[PDB]
């Protein structure tokens, strides 16, 4: 319950000054979070595909 | 009177006869219930190991049967 509200407090607070690269949105599934939660928190942001046909 | 003595001489190969090899024959089938209790416990772990053995044994067979809640699995 505790490790939930640090990911809380890290995501408002600490995120807009620091990175935390080494963990992906899977690592907090069955720790913190649901798997549900997990992937709203993902589907959220946009990442680099692979390029389209055109390149 | 006895003019010979009596006897004949069993097959044996190897210096192993039959005699010999039926008084070993529940000692292999012992070595072979360890080597089998020994192989299984090896592979307890391995996932088809408890889908087709040993969750089909009954009583004790649904100590292998877990679920992972889908809440609980990034996968
Ligand atoms: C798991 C670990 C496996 C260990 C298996 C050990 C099996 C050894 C069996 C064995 O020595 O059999 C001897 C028997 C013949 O007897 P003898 O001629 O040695 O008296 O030999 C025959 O009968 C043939």
């Amino acid at each position: 319950a505790s490790l939930r509200r640090g990911y809380q407090v890290y995501k408002e607070v600490c995120a807009a000054c620091h990175s935390l690269d080494r963990i992906a949105w899977r690592n907090l599934v069955g720790v913190t979070h649901t798997t549900d939660e997990a992937k709203a928190f993902a589907e959220e942001l946009e990442y680099d595909d692979e390029p389209d046909d055109e390149g | 009177y006895v003019k010979k003595p009596s006897y004949k001489i069993v097959p044996h190969f190897l210096g192993f006869n039959i005699p010999t090899v039926s008084k070993w024959i529940p000692i292999f089938g012992i070595w072979g219930a360890a080597a089998g209790i020994g192989a299984l416990f090896l592979i307890e772990g391995v996932p088809r190991t408890r889908q087709d053995i040993l969750s089909k044994i009954p009583i004790i067979g649904e100590h292998w049967i877990r679920e992972i809640p889908a809440s609980d699995n990034p996968f």
